């Protein structure tokens, strides 16, 4: 059996294309920050983002780095316009706690929480 | 004991968190925010507001589907008081307004109200009667305000012995008193609104803290001066025994735990200020830091 | 046509977008549901369905309805076979138990060897 | 038509009244626990015990397709005397 | 209820004052009516 | 009614399509209600004697669809043959 | 507020260069509902899917169920069911026409036809007893017939309302400044509105002759007698008149449709399709039986997929049914020719201002209940 | 005639020798595709069909009345379009043997 | 079996046929499945690699015009190595018959930028490709339509809840809406209707 | 059939141009839209009075929802669960005790008047026709509390009235 590849080969272009999608974000973090004025420092902003990069790292096929990098395309785009608000873009972070440490018995306490 | 005062599942929304506070004042500012929180945990408040349905209309969606519940009450009777308080779990005491008026002064208010409530609280039957006061308010000169209140400590410390005595510091928010009235025109530490709200409830959810008093500590603990620098760089009712009280004392008092004790992460200045600190038309980040 | 591909674990798990407490915490069950035992109809048999496991259910405190912190408690998918149940659970990635199909035992009793001469198989009242 | 809790209030006709370690007698502060004035139970036995001389009576509930649908009962005991399960209302056999 | 003028201003109603100590001269409401006038008004029936 | 000549004349003349008759402010052209009791009609059942569910079997009839495939010739046929083209209506063409 | 939708325009100034319709803004997880849902239960999600169609979704919907499950309905039945969708045709006309107005301007024909429209809203309330939302069409026949005294009153509004839309004619139709608004605009290459999917009310301005009802008359379309108008040019005043005559025709409908009546029949008499009726119900055995499951247990469908469609006002309402052998349906999805309206927004407004885009998203009937699906 | 119904088709003064060089392109690209499909027949046998019945035919009501798929030029406008298609199907191999089967569990319905 | 049952008319039944034969003889590529249902709708079951010279073929041809697209929903299923089904549907102009071309694929093989050949598509892809993730290659502008820009998760597939995930609020902390893990008030009992004993003896499948 | 519009052009006649030009220069068919407006101006106006005469309706409005009893009787509601299970939005919850004296009854009756989308699913499905809808619409409630119905609220709004409710059954036992 075999696939149809969506863009990519293996997995160095699939690396490529994520690198160069990381380069976007970084340019577009602190301009739009600017102009939606949130309360954010750039720092934050982009240690978040390159956490939300450390969130997927170990995915070992080119299909779906590919169908990711669609999806931080997409949102990329829709950010750098101004269609995204600002509720949505301070709605990809978590001001709602949320606190719960994984401690054992601190979710002991107040249970059923496997 | 009875049940459903044990919590269920996750907190807030519909996620019955253990607590029923009954909450006095809170039209206001501090206890607006503590409402949120509570409704943040998904707890039920008991509000008694005396004013017009408008402003507890303001107020109103915080919590959840009939979570909350309001009523009326007055200064000067008791049978509202424990009408109020028939069936309370915790009772928090926040009322006190910065200036007065033709009926009520800040006499007999921090005179009367904590001892006629903390006197039915403790014939209903409630724990963990938490009353605020200011930060450093002693019988020290120029501040009926701070003599009042410190007076409101020792009776406080009178009835109902068993009480969490709290004292935050200067507060500032988003509506904030002081920077507001630096936008129309000695150290000092103030503190931020969800540092000391949340102290508040971690100190009301997790007990063997209870009793000892309790004080809040600003993270920066400088200049005046150089706060109107920091706070005009970024912006680029005026009684002056507001400003007795702004300019007379500043201090810690290191007789009792604080922040980091209790369970509750601080947040400096700059950047709330950042946050709150709107309206330059239609950063100079200085923070010379004195001691 | 015969193009990139080697034959490795699907990772669909990162692509459904659920958080991780619902990725890893619980575990799915698949089995056949058992026949509704207060009737006998097995038309409610011959399906391999997929369910998850439960947690609390609270009383509302205003009304007395059950209340719960689970989008994924009101879960069933119905397929064919085992292979693509255990193929598509581990392709969304979560643990999972399975089960017995357990058929009827196959018997073959009869009116008149229920009416015999000498045997215990008498039934004694018809 | 209601008995008195132990609280003081008003009881259902189900025996639901809170104690005093409940709070929605808190929610309940100026607003009334709206009871019901006629209870289902007290208005059974006031009604005439029909006495019908047949053996296997209809019962329908007062009105052609109104009411329940039809419902044959059975009247051979002497002691656990007729009862329609949709009525509700009792039955003899008096010869 | 006139016979003059068009449909739906045939009937009306015309409320009272101080009916459940009210004092209801100003601010009439909705359903200070019994319900066989209800089934009057609305012209469920042509019959008083 | 109740409007006077001239303003009638008016609204005569304003728009000629004759106010006065039809006006949609109806005044008792509106239908007593409370009829009598009306009885409804039942079509091909509730005749007895023959009626079968088996003969008027109507959802068992759901055969399963014919297939064709898995894997001289007068013929390249249209699903249909060619609709008519339409015609001018006679009752007020254009043109 | 200028329905809700967000529009992204971008232009050089009073002018244009492109823009983008984003919808989904009312949108409701309506196929969801249905997948976990029944047929009689979810019923309602197709009646308020679009709104104004308060009929014609239920008739469009019924009869998918009915092409389905092998029934053909009753008579009485069906007049009753073409009935009602020539009104809420009427209905649906009256509305996009006024919105159109309100939406131009133009406040006084808004008023006037809403007058007429809360007379029929009286109408759906003697009928169903319902404001606006008769759900009322139960798959396999109309529910619950219309009472005694009713028809003479459709037959007095029929005439009242004849004069009531001559009058509108007067004060619409050919006024100078409307005219000078809308007719430069909204022109429609009838090749593309083929291949654009354009469906319904512009088939009829743009050229080619199409109608579902001549074509396949999926009811007893075929034994009444009408004539469809057809537009002239792209121009919106086309599609206009269009509707207006198509307003016109539907009176027509309904004049024959009162004059030729049978009093055969309400429902099928198929009680393992539609409930019994309650004397019966009441009295036996096995209409209590099939009442009751016939509630809880729902009937079964058999297996299959189809597709049907109606000419509502708009244009071509396709539902798309799936059922596993099952009381549930297993996927339905819409074609809503709102939504296929609302993709070809760029080319009917490539080269034009945007009052007159305005004008031109006015003069297709979009509510954008039905474009979201 | 006159200003024909449809927006976009203005119309047409040259019927015959339109359609006559189209349907002889037709059976030229056709001519390019092998008889080796029974596309290539069909395609044939409906279009000469229909050019013979053009061709012993000189009217214009009677070839439209004659001549199915009306009116006038929408006629042509197809026949463009399956020139376009057959420019389309020299390429893309419509006559090849089949690509490989599924897993062949799948299409019947009731899963 | 006469009255109050929808009648067929086999007529159409053959013609359909005998066109279904055609295409299967005129295109043997990509043909699996040509199905007549009992009610006369022709539906054609597709590998997904010539759709578009189907479609270039099937809107062309001057024997089989159909114009006319609708719906093209590719109905989710699980139990099949392919997931996802696209449905595309056609209606001739000229002809009045309604053909469906049913073609297969799982969720990460595409489909090649069928907007090009039907104008009408664009949103309609689009529209798939939110809700359940299907992707369509080459195509010119894919964004989110139907769904909320911060939202994600493909919503239309089975194993999407009936809630979601997120829940907005309005917070007075930070003065905005917020999400929340979803907390419901009620229940949503579901049932479970699935009696027994087999109301359709037509469709029995066959055991092991 | 088809009877299309505008195929006809403005000839080209001396007195057919002047006419037109007439309309141009000296708007006399906006003068005619002014005048069939004024002829609307001087109508009696189609409004109704609203809290002294309220409008009119059906004998088969859909209400208010509430529970029926019997002829001086018990509850007709039996707790069979029926209304649940053809309630659409779900808004039906009941949880049914038998009582003291054997037979079978509830505990808990509830409807969210929120949820609600007023359909009569219940109405054509109770068995007894015990809930029924009201003839009233006027609740206009200040509180999200009062919007959840319980079983004493629901048997005190059927006290409200049953004369109306006789009314309209006597009306609807021949057709429903
Ligand atoms: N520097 C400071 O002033 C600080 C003050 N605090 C404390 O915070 C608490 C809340 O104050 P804040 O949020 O700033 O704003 P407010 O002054 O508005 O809050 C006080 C509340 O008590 C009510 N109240 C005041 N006087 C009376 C009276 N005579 N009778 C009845 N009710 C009365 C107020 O008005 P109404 O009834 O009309 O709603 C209001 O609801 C106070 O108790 C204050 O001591 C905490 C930190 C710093
Ligand atoms: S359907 Fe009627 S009798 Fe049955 S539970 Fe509901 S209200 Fe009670
Ligand atoms: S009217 Fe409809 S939504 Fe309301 S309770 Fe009855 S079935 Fe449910
Ligand atoms: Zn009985």
């Amino acid at each position: 059996t075999s696939v149809k590849p969506i863009f990519s080969r293996d997995m160095n272009e699939a690396k490529r294309r994520v690198r160069e999608l990381y380069r976007a974000w970084y340019r577009e973090v602190p301009n739009t920050v600017h102009l939606f004025q949130l309360d954010i420092s750039v720092k934050q902003g982009r240690d978040k983002v390159r956490e939300m990069f450390k969130k997927n790292a170990h995915v070992t096929d080119p299909r779906v780095v590919d169908l990711l990098v669609i999806k931080g395309k997409m949102e990329l785009e829709e950010t750098i316009n101004v269609w995204k608000q600002r509720t949505h873009v301070m709605r990809f972070f978590h001001e709602t706690e949320a606190p719960r440490p994984k401690d054992f018995l601190s979710k002991f306490y107040v249970g059923h929480d496997p | 004991l009875h049940h459903a005062v044990i919590p269920h599942g996750k907190g807030g929304r519909s996620s019955v968190s253990g607590i029923v506070a009954t909450v006095f004042g809170a039209t206001g500012f501090l206890g607006r925010y503590l409402v949120n929180h509570l409704g943040r945990m998904g707890s039920q408040v008991i509000v008694p507001y005396r004013c017009e349905p408008y402003d507890t209309m303001h107020l109103r969606p915080m919590g959840d589907l009939g979570q909350i519940i309001f009523m009326d009450w007055n200064g000067r009777d008791k049978d509202s008081i424990r009408r109020a308080v028939e069936h309370s779990n915790v009772v928090i005491n926040l009322v006190g307004r910065e200036w007065e008026t033709k009926n009520f002064d800040f006499e007999d208010v921090f005179v009367k109200i904590p001892q006629a409530i903390a006197q039915v609280s403790k014939e209903a039957g409630v724990e963990k009667f938490i009353h605020i006061s200011h930060l450093n308010a002693d019988i020290k000169s120029s501040s009926k305000y701070l003599r009042n209140k410190a007076v409101g400590e020792k009776e406080v410390r009178e009835t109902f012995p068993e009480a969490t005595i709290i004292k935050p510091a200067d507060i500032f928010g988003r509506e904030d008193r002081f920077l507001n009235y630096f936008a129309n025109i000695t150290v000092k530490q103030p503190v931020y609104i969800v540092d000391v709200t949340k102290g508040i409830i971690n100190a009301i959810k997790d007990p063997d803290a209870r009793g000892k008093t309790f004080a809040f500590v600003g993270p920066n603990r400088y200049l005046l001066f150089d706060l109107v620098q920091y706070v005009f760089a970024v912006a680029h009712w005026t009684t002056r025994d507001k400003v007795e009280r702004i300019h007379t004392t500043d201090r810690t008092l290191p007789h009792l735990p604080g922040l980091e004790d209790l369970g509750v992460q601080a947040t400096p200045l700059e950047l709330k200020a950042i946050e709150v600190l709107r309206r330059h038309r239609t950063s100079e980040i200085e923070d010379v830091q004195p001691a | 046509t015969q193009l990139i591909t080697v034959d490795e674990k699907l990772d669909i798990t990162t692509l459904t977008g659920v958080p991780e407490e619902h990725i890893k915490t619980r575990k799915a069950r698949i089995f056949v549901p058992a026949r509704n035992n207060m009737q006998s109809g097995v038309n409610n048999t011959k399906k391999w369905k997929m369910e998850f496991d439960t947690r609390e259910r609270w009383e509302n405190p205003l009304m007395g309805w059950a209340s719960t912190a689970d989008p994924l408690s009101n879960l069933v998918l119905t397929f064919s076979t085992k292979e693509d149940a255990i193929a598509f659970a581990e392709k969304n990635g979560w643990s999972y138990d399975v089960e017995e199909r357990k058929v009827p035992k196959p018997k073959s009793k009869s009116y008149g060897a229920n009416f015999s001469w000498n045997k215990r198989t008498r039934v004694s009242t018809k | 038509g209601v008995r008195t809790s132990p609280t003081g209030e008003k009881v259902t006709h189900t025996g639901q009244v809170y104690d005093d370690e409940d709070y929605r007698r808190v929610r309940f502060v100026g607003r009334q626990k709206e009871v019901n004035e006629n209870f289902a139970i007290d208005l059974i036995a006031e009604q005439p015990v029909s006495q019908v001389g047949s053996r296997v009576i209809s019962c329908d509930g007062g009105g052609g397709a109104l009411g329940h649908p039809r419902v044959y009962i059975n009247l051979d005991k002497e002691t656990k005397t007729g009862t329609c399960g949709y009525c509700g209302l009792q039955f003899r056999q008096q010869h | 209820e006139d016979n003059k003028q068009f449909f739906g201003r045939h009937r009306w109603v015309i409320y009272t004052t101080e009916m459940n100590g009210k004092n209801t001269f100003w601010d009439v409401d909705g359903s200070m009516v019994p319900p066989e006038w209800h089934r009057w008004l609305h012209c469920m029936t042509d019959d008083p | 009614a109740s409007a006077t000549r001239l303003i009638q004349g008016l609204r005569n003349w304003a728009s000629g399509r004759d106010l006065q008759a039809k006006l949609q402010l109806r005044y008792q052209e509106i239908s007593k209600r409370t009829q009598p009791p009306p009885k409804l009609p039942v079509g091909p059942s509730h005749r007895l004697s023959n009626n079968y569910y088996c003969a008027r079997d109507g959802r068992r009839e759901a055969m399963p669809p014919s297939i064709v495939m898995s894997s001289s010739e007068k013929k390249a046929v249209s699903p249909a043959p060619p609709i008519k083209r339409w015609e001018l209506s006679q009752d007020e063409p254009y043109l | 507020h200028p329905g809700v939708l967000r529009l992204v325009m971008e232009l050089s100034g009073e002018m244009v260069r492109k823009c983008d319709p984003h919808i989904g803004l009312l949108h409701r997880g309506t196929e969801k509902l249905i997948e976990y849902k029944t047929y009689l239960q979810a019923l309602p999600y197709f009646d308020r899917l679009d709104y104004v169609s308060m009929m014609c979704n239920e008739q469009a919907y019924s009869l998918a169920v009915e092409k389905l499950l092998n029934i053909q309905p009753p008579p009485r039945a069906q007049w009753i069911r073409v009935l009602f969708g020539e009104i809420t045709r009427l209905l649906n006309h009256i509305m996009a026409v006024t919105t159109h107005a309100l939406d131009i301007g133009a406040m006084t024909p808004f008023f006037w036809m809403f007058e007429e429209r809360e007379k029929m809203f009286e109408f759906y309330e003697r009928v169903s007893g319902a404001r606006m939302h008769a759900a009322y069409v139960r798959p396999g026949g109309v529910h619950q017939d219309l009472p005694l005294g009713l028809m003479d009153d459709i037959y007095e509004f029929s005439k009242n309302f004849s004069l009531r839309i001559d009058e509108l004619e007067e004060m619409l139709t050919n006024n100078r400044i409307w005219r000078n608004r809308t007719v430069d605009i909204g022109v429609v290459t009838a090749e593309d509105a083929l291949n654009y999917g354009f469906s319904g009310v512009m088939l009829r301005g743009s050229g080619i002759q199409w109608d579902l009802r001549k074509t396949q008359p999926y009811d007893v379309y075929d034994q009444v007698e009408f004539d469809v108008p057809i537009g002239s040019r792209g121009d919106c005043y086309d599609r206009y008149l269009c509707r207006v005559e198509e307003m016109r025709q539907s009176i027509r409908i309904i004049s024959q449709c009162l004059n030729k009546m049978p009093p055969g029949e309400i429902k099928v008499d198929d009680a393992k399709v539609s409930p019994p009726k309650r004397a019966e119900m009441k009295t036996s055995m096995e209409s209590l039986i099939h009442h009751f499951k016939l509630y809880t247990e729902g009937y079964q469908v058999p297996p299959g997929a189809t597709y049907t469609a109606i000419e509502a006002p708009k244009g071509e309402f396709g539902v798309y049914l799936v059922s596993d052998g099952s009381s549930r349906p297993y996927r339905c999805k819409i074609k809503a020719p709102g939504f296929a309206h609302l993709a070809g927004l760029d080319k009917m407004s490539k080269g034009h201002m945007l009052a007159d885009v305005v004008a031109i998203i006015g003069t297709q009937d979009i509510v954008f209940g039905e474009v979201d699906r | 005639k006159k200003t024909t119904g449809l927006v976009g088709l203005a119309v047409c003064e040259t019927p015959h020798e339109r359609l006559k060089i189209l349907y002889t392109k037709i059976l030229d690209v056709l001519g390019h595709i092998p008889k080796n499909a029974a596309y290539r027949k069909y395609t044939e046998q409906i279009t000469n069909e229909k050019l013979s019945i053009v061709k012993a035919e000189p009217d214009v009501k009677k070839l439209e009345e004659q001549l199915q798929g009306g009116q006038i030029e929408e006629v042509i406008l197809q026949a463009e379009n399956e020139l376009s298609l057959a420019r389309k199907m020299i390429q893309w191999k419509p006559w090849e043997p089949l690509v490989e089967e599924p897993p062949a569990s799948q299409w019947k319905w009731p899963i | 079996t006469r009255p109050t049952v929808r009648p067929r008319n086999d007529v159409a039944h053959k013609q359909l046929s005998a066109f279904g034969e055609y295409v299967a003889e005129i295109l043997p590529k990509y043909v699996q499945q040509v199905q007549v249902s009992c009610f006369s709708e022709l539906e054609i079951c597709i590998h997904p690699d010539g759709v578009i010279p189907v479609l270039t073929f099937l809107r062309d041809h001057s024997n089989a015009q159909f114009k006319s697209l609708a719906d093209l929903t590719a109905v989710d299923i699980p139990t099949r190595q392919n997931r996802f089904e696209i449905v595309y549907n056609l209606l001739s102009l000229r002809f009045n018959s309604r053909i469906r071309v049913k073609t297969y694929t799982d969720e990460l093989t595409p489909v090649e930028s069928s907007v090009s050949v039907y104008k009408a598509a664009n949103w309609y892809e689009r529209e798939i490709w939110d809700m359940f993730g299907v992707f369509f290659a080459n195509h010119p502008d894919l964004r989110r339509i139907l769904t909320d820009y911060g939202f994600e998760g493909h919503p239309f597939r089975k194993d999407f809840p009936l809630s979601g995930y997120v829940e907005l609020r309005y917070d007075d902390e930070v003065k905005r809406v917020v999400a929340e893990p979803v907390e419901l008030a009620q229940e949503f009992r579901k049932f479970d209707l699935n009696s027994p004993w087999e109301a359709f003896p037509a469709y029995r499948q066959p055991p092991e | 059939t088809y009877k299309y519009v505008n195929l006809r052009e403005p000839s080209m006649d001396m007195k057919s141009v002047t006419d037109r030009a007439a309309q141009t220069l000296l708007w006399t068919e906006l003068i005619r839209g002014l005048g069939m407006t004024l002829s609307y101006l001087f109508r009696e106006p189609a409004t109704i009075n609203y809290p002294f005469e309220k409008g009119p309706l059906s004998p088969r409005f859909r209400g208010e929802h509430a529970l029926r009893r019997y002829p001086s009787g018990e509850e007709r509601c039996i707790a069979c669960k029926l209304c649940e299970a053809v309630c659409p939005a779900q808004a039906i919850t009941i949880e049914a005790e038998p009582r003291a004296d054997g037979s079978r009854r509830t505990t808990r009756y509830d409807i969210d008047m929120t949820k609600c989308i007023y359909c009569g699913f219940c109405q054509e499905a109770c068995p007894v026709d015990a809930i029924v809808e009201g003839p009233n619409f006027e609740f206009s409630t200040e509180t999200h509390e009062e919007l959840l119905y319980n079983k004493e609220k629901l048997l005190n709004n059927g006290d409200k009235w049953e004369a109306e409710i006789a009314a309209n059954i006597q009306a609807d036992y021949l057709y429903r």
